[PDB]
C-alpha cells in the first residue's frame, strides 16, 4: 500500500502483475497522508489531510466510515494494534499522539507535548510504541503502548527521520533519514545500529516497508517506489514511477496480524480493561480509560473524573 | 520515677535506675514514650511508657535538658560540654544540628513556645533567660537580671522560672518580661525544675506510629514528615525497607526489588507478600509489609488470571470463566 496526494493504492509485490488489489481511494481534492491495515477485517485506515479527518475502508471499497473528526488537523501516520483494536495517530498541529479504541471510537491522548512527530508504529508483542520527531535535534523515541515510559532509544546522528518499519521476523526497527539519505536499523533498545549500503540515487526518502528479503521505500525527488534488499541493499528496482508526491508505503500481510498478547484472552478481553488493553512488555497489560474517565481503585475498571477531566466541548 | 497524683501514698516507681548522674525527663504523649537522659553514659535514650522499649536515640557528651515537639517530631536538648550547644534533632535523631552554640555556658530549663514556635532557655552562669527561633536565627534576652535561674516553663503569655539563690518561683511576660513578680515565698529548699501540667488539650498530633507501629518491626518514633523507626540500642540493628525494619546489621543486604527480611536473608520484592514465607522470616510477607492493596497496574487483583492457575491474584486464582 502506497499513499500519494492523488490516491491510495495497493500494488502486488510481484513485478509481473501491476494491477491494484484494492479499490483505489481517491477524492477531489485529496492529500492522503498516513495508512494502516487490518487483516482480520480486510479493512484499511487512512487519513485525508484535505478533509482533516481519518477514515476506514475495506479493501474492496464496500464501506467508508469516518473514524475521527474533532481535534484532527494534520495526521501524518497511523499505527493499529490488531490485538487490542487500537489505532494510533500523530497530529502534528497539536504536537501529540492519540489512540482511539475502534470498538467504540473511544478517544485518548497518550504521548503528547512533542515538537514535530512524523511517524508512529506499535509493536503488540513487545509492547512498544516507536515514533519519529524530526525536529532538530531530531530523535527516534520509544514508549510503552500507554505512553508510560518515553525513552529516546536513538538520539544521535538523525537529521530527518521520516518513516519507521518493524521487521517482525528479525525484531529490528528499520528507519529512514531524509537529511543524510540513509536507511538504518537498530534493535528495539537501539543497540545494534547498522547502516545499509548506500542507495544509488536516494535523496529524500520518506517511506519504508519490509517484506521478505526486500526493503521498499519511497523518495520524493525520484517519485518512485524503489526496492532494495533488506540485507545490505543493492538490486535497486523501480516498482512504480511518476507518482506525484509519493508518501507512506505501509505494507499489508495477514501473517503480521496474528498471535496472542496480553490482550486476546478468552475471558479477559483487553485484559478485562474497560476500554484500553495497552499491551506492555513482558506479556503484561495496563488498563486505560478515555479522556473523560480514569482508572478506579481497581485498575481494571474505568470511572469518570469530571473534577480532573471536564467534558471536552466540540468546538 | 513517677508518682500517680490520685493514688494516696504513692511510692516512686523505680524505672531506669541504672543511670548515674542525670537531670532530664520528657514524656511524649503522642507516642506514650519517655525520653530519659543517661548523662553518665553520655547518651540520650528513649523508653516505653512503662520503660520496656529502651532505645538510645542519640549520644550527647553532657545531656541535661530535653524538650519534645511531637507535632513537629523534633527532639530539642542541650549539651553541658565545652562550647555548650542547643543540639536539635528529630525524635529518631536524624539531624543532630546544634541550634545555638555561642554565648552559652550551662544551658538548663529548655522550654518550647508551642503556640509561637520559639525556643526559650535559661543559663545559671549567664543568669539570663533568652528566647530564640526553632532554627536559632533570632536570639532575644527576655530576662536580663536573675540569680542562678535554673528551671523554666512557659504557659499562656507568661514565662515561669525558679531561682536557686532566692529559692522561689517567679513569673514574667513571655513577650518581654515586664511583669517580673514572685509567685511564691522563700521556699525552704532550692526549686530544681518547674513544669506546666496541661490538664487541658496539649499538643495533639496524629501519631504515625499508631498504624502497625508506623511500619516498624521495632520501636517507633513519630518524627517530622511521617514516622521514624527506632531499634534497640543493646543489639546491633540496621533498618530495612525505607529505613523501617531493624536487622542484625551484618551487611550483605540485597537491594532493588530484592528487599531483605528482618532475618537478613533477602528475597525478591515480587516474591514478597506472595502468601508464603520466602525468607526464614515472614517479613517477606509480613503484615506491615503487606499492609494495603496497592497492586501494580500490571498485576490483577493477568499472567495466570482466570487460567485454572492459583499463582495469580486470589480473585482470579483458578476462577477461569473461559473454561
Ligand atoms: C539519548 O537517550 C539516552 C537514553 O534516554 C540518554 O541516556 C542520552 O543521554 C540521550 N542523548 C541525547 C543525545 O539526548
Ligand atoms: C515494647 O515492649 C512491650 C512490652 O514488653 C512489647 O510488647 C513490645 O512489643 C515492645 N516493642 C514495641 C515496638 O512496642
Amino acid at each position: 500500500i502506497f499513499s500519494s496526494q492523488v490516491a491510495i493504492r495497493g500494488i502486488p509485490f510481484t513485478l509481473s502483475t501491476q494491477e491494484d488489489v484494492m479499490v483505489p481511494v481517491s477524492g477531489n481534492p485529496s492529500f492522503f497522508v498516513g495508512i494502516d491495515f487490518d487483516a482480520q477485517d480486510s479493512t484499511i485506515f487512512f487519513s485525508d489531510m484535505s478533509k482533516h479527518m481519518i477514515f476506514k475502508q475495506k479493501i474492496d471499497g464496500t464501506g467508508r466510515e469516518i473514524l475521527a473528526a474533532n481535534r484532527v488537523e494534520n495526521v501524518e501516520s497511523l499505527a493499529f494494534d490488531w490485538i487490542s483494536k487500537n489505532l494510533y495517530w500523530t497530529d502534528s498541529h497539536y504536537k501529540s499522539i492519540s489512540v482511539m479504541r475502534l470498538a467504540d471510537k473511544t478517544r485518548r491522548t497518550v504521548v503528547q507535548y512533542l515538537n514535530n512527530p512524523r511517524s508512529v508504529v506499535v509493536h503488540p508483542f513487545a509492547g512498544y510504541l516507536f515514533f519519529t520527531d524530526w525536529f532538530r535535534p531530531a530523535k527516534i523515541m520509544r514508549a510503552w503502548s500507554d505512553g508510560s515510559h518515553l525513552l529516546p532509544v536513538i538520539n544521535t546522528t538523525l537529521g530527518w527521520p521520516n518513516g519507521l518499519a518493524i521487521d517482525w521476523a528479525a525484531s529490528r526497527l528499520y528507519w529512514v533519514d531524509a537529511y543524510f539519505d540513509k536507511i538504518e536499523h537498530s534493535t528495539f533498545d537501539g543497540l545494534d545500529r547498522r547502516r545499509l549500503g548506500h542507495i544509488e540515487q536516494m535523496t529524500h526518502p520518506f517511506g519504508l516497508a519490509i517484506f521478505g528479503e526486500h526493503l521498499f521505500f519511497t523518495d520524493w525527488r525520484l517519485g518512485a517506489i524503489i526496492r532494495v534488499r533488506k540485507a545490505d541493499g543493492g538490486e535497486m528496482t523501480v516498482i512504480r514511477s511518476g507518482i506525484a508526491y509519493i508518501l507512506h508505503l505501509k505494507s499489508y500481510d495477514v501473517n503480521i496480524q496474528t498471535g496472542s498478547n496480553a490482550c486476546n484472552q478468552p475471558t479477559h478481553p483487553n485484559g478485562d480493561c474497560s476500554h484500553f488493553c495497552f499491551p506492555v512488555p513482558n506479556f503484561q497489560r495496563v488498563c486505560g480509560c478515555p479522556y473523560g474517565m480514569r482508572l478506579a481503585s481497581n485498575h481494571l475498571t474505568c470511572e469518570g473524573d469530571p473534577t480532573n477531566e471536564p467534558p471536552t466541548e466540540q468546538c | 520515677s513517677y508518682a500517680t497524683l490520685s493514688s494516696g501514698i504513692h511510692t516512686p516507681t523505680v524505672i531506669a535506675s541504672g543511670i548515674g548522674t542525670a537531670d532530664g525527663i520528657a514524656f511524649d504523649w503522642i507516642t506514650r514514650r519517655i525520653y530519659y537522659s543517661d548523662y553518665l553514659n553520655q547518651m540520650i535514650n528513649s523508653m516505653a511508657e512503662d520503660g520496656s522499649n529502651r532505645t538510645v536515640i542519640a549520644r550527647v557528651p553532657k545531656p541535661r535538658a530535653i524538650v519534645l515537639d511531637p507535632c513537629q517530631g523534633y527532639l530539642y536538648w542541650a549539651d553541658w560540654d565545652t562550647h555548650a550547644k542547643i543540639e536539635r534533632a528529630t525524635l529518631g535523631g536524624n539531624f543532630r544540628v546544634p541550634i545555638v552554640n555561642s554565648s552559652l555556658v550551662m544551658p538548663s530549663g529548655l522550654t518550647l513556645d508551642y503556640e509561637e514556635d520559639l525556643l526559650y532557655w535559661v543559663d545559671a552562669s549567664l543568669q539570663r533567660i533568652e528566647r530564640s527561633t526553632l532554627t536559632g536565627v533570632d536570639r532575644e534576652v527576655i530576662v536580663n537580671a536573675a540569680v542562678h535561674a535554673f528551671g523554666l516553663t512557659l504557659y499562656g503569655q507568661y514565662i515561669y522560672w525558679t531561682d536557686l539563690y532566692t529559692q522561689r518561683i517567679y513569673r514574667a511576660n513571655k513577650y518581654d518580661g515586664s511583669g517580673q513578680i514572685a509567685m511564691t515565698t522563700n521556699l525552704l529548699s532550692q526549686p530544681r525544675g518547674i513544669n506546666t501540667v496541661v490538664k487541658n488539650q496539649k499538643q495533639q498530633c496524629n501519631n504515625p506510629c499508631e498504624q502497625f507501629n508506623g511500619g516498624c518491626s521495632h520501636i517507633c518514633a513519630p518524627g517530622p514528615n511521617g514516622a521514624e523507626c527506632q531499634c534497640p540500642h543493646e543489639g546491633n540493628w540496621y533498618l530495612a525497607n525505607n529505613r523501617k525494619h531493624c536487622i542484625v546489621d551484618n551487611g550483605e543486604r540485597c537491594g532493588a526489588s530484592s528487599f531483605t527480611c528482618s532475618n537478613g536473608r533477602c528475597i525478591s520484592e515480587e516474591w514478597k507478600c506472595d502468601n508464603d514465607n520466602d525468607c526464614g522470616d515472614g517479613s517477606d510477607e509480613m503484615e506491615s509489609v503487606c499492609a494495603l492493596h496497592t497492586c501494580s497496574p500490571t498485576a490483577f487483583t493477568y499472567s495466570y488470571r482466570c487460567d485454572y492457575y492459583n499463582d495469580c491474584g486470589d480473585g482470579s486464582d483458578e476462577a477461569g470463566c473461559l473454561f
